[PDB]
């Protein structure tokens, strides 16, 4: 009963560090200078149309 | 836009940008290369023969036929296959 | 090697090694007791003498089996046939090919 | 000349290496110091 692993004919995988870890921050884009970012404070907003605040 | 009344001296033998273009070309085609497949486990004992053909003794076949050892996708196990090449691009190392 | 079929139909005589390379077919009949005879030399040529419906495969088929193919047999056809491969790949035949036998009914 | 007191600076190795083919391999000799190498565990 001899075995192999799932990936051996797709690619060599890639072990994770692990110093590394994956838990989430929070990230924030910054617009470059002349841009402006916009942002809807309309409670009842589906998401697409006019946003009136 | 097509000038008036001009004229400048030019010599395509010490311009400029040729070089460039030639530098550009030889970076970039090395830029399409790393990527792709480095022949590491290729460079090995090759078995060839003849390829099966009406052979001419005059002549020569310009394909020989070659089996060897080559790595299988398992570290463990190895097997034998076989290929085509020319004679331009192997040689004999040195009955067998 | 043994083939028949009722006489006034089709037939289909296969010989020799399968194809490598460009191929130049000869076909050979034999008589019992008597001597060879051409039947065909080339690919689909005969010669005089022989009529047609001795049709053989063309050579510009890559890794296919010499055939020949016979319609409106007849008990003259009754014999032993003998293919001839000159092929571009393998070397000069200096032995024909297996003996394939008609007989009809 | 080895002095029991002393010790040799120069340890002379040879080994397996792998030659430009994959299949052959061959005997090559070298020489090291002392502070590049380390017994493991005669022989
Ligand atoms: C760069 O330039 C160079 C040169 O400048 C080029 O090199 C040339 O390349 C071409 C193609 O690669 C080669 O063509 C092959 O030629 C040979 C020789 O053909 C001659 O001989 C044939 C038979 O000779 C008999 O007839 C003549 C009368 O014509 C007679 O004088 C002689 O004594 C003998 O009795 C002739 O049929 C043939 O004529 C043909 O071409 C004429 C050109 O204009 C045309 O006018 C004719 O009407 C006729 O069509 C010529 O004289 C051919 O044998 C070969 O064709 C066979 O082989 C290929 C590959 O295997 C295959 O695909 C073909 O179908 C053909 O195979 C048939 O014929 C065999 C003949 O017995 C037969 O045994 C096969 O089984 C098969 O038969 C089947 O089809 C036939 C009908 O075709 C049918 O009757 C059968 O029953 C069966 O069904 C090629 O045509 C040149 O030789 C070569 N060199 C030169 C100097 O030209 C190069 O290509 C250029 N490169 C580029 C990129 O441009
Ligand atoms: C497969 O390849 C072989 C080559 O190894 C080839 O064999 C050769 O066949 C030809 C004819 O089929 C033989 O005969 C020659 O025919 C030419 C044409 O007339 C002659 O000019 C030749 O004479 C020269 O060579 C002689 C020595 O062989 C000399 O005595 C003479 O003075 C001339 O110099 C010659 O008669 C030829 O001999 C063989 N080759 C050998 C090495 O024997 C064969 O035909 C190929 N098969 C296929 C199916 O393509
Ligand atoms: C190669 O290396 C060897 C070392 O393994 C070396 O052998 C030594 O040679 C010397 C003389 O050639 C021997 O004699 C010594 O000479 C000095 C100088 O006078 C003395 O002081 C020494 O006396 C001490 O050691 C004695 C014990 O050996 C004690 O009894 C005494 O009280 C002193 O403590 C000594 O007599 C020396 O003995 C050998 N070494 C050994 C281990 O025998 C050889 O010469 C070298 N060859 C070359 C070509 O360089
Ligand atoms: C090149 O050589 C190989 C052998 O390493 C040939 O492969 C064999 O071909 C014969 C003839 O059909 C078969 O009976 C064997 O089973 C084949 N073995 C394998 C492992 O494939 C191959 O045909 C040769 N190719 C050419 C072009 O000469
Ligand atoms: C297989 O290839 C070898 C070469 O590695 C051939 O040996 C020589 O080939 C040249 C030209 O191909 C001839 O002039 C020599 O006469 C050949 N040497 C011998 C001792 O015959 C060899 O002929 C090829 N064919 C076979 C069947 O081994
Ligand atoms: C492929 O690998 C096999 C296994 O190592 C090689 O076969 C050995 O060849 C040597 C030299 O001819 C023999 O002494 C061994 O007895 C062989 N062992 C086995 C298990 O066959 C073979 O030479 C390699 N190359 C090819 C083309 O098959
Ligand atoms: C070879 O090197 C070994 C060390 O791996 C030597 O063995 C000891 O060396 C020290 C200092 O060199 C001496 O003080 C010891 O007495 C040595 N041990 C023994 C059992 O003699 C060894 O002397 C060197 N030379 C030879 C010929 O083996
Ligand atoms: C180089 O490789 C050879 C071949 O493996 C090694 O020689 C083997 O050594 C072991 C252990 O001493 C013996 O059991 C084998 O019988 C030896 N085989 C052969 C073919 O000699 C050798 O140890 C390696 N290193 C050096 C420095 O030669």
């Amino acid at each position: 009963k001899e075995y192999r692993l799932i990936n051996c004919n797709t690619s060599a995988c890639t072990q994770a560090c692990p110093k590394v870890s994956f838990e989430p921050i929070p990230i924030h884009y910054c617009a470059p200078a002349g841009f402006a970012i916009l942002k809807c404070k309309d409670k009842k907003f589906n998401g697409t149309g006019p946003c009136p605040s | 836009i097509h000038l008036e009344n001009v004229t400048e001296e030019f010599n395509m033998w010490k311009n400029n940008m040729v070089e460039q273009m030639h530098t550009d070309i030889i970076s970039l085609w090395d830029q399409s290369l790393k990527p792709c497949v480095k022949l590491t486990p290729l460079c090995v004992t090759l078995q060839c023969t003849n390829v099966t053909n009406n052979i001419t003794d005059d002549m020569r076949g310009e394909l020989k036929n070659c089996s060897f050892n080559m790595t299988t996708e398992l570290r463990d196990k190895k097997q034998k296959v076989y290929s085509l090449f020319y004679r331009l691009d192997v040689v004999q190392i040195n009955s067998n | 090697t043994f083939v028949s079929v009722a006489p006034g139909q089709t037939a289909r005589i296969t010989c020799g090694e399968e194809s490598l390379g460009s191929r130049s077919v000869i076909w050979y009949q034999q008589r019992p007791g008597q001597a060879p005879s051409l039947i065909i030399y080339n690919n689909n040529d005969r010669p005089s003498g022989i009529p047609d419906r001795f049709s053989g495969s063309p050579g510009s088929t890559f890794g296919t089996t010499a055939t020949l193919t016979i319609t409106s047999v007849e008990a003259g056809d009754e014999a032993d046939y003998y293919c001839h491969i000159w092929d571009s790949r393998r070397p000069t035949n200096w032995v024909f090919g297996e003996g394939t036998t008609l007989i009809v009914l």
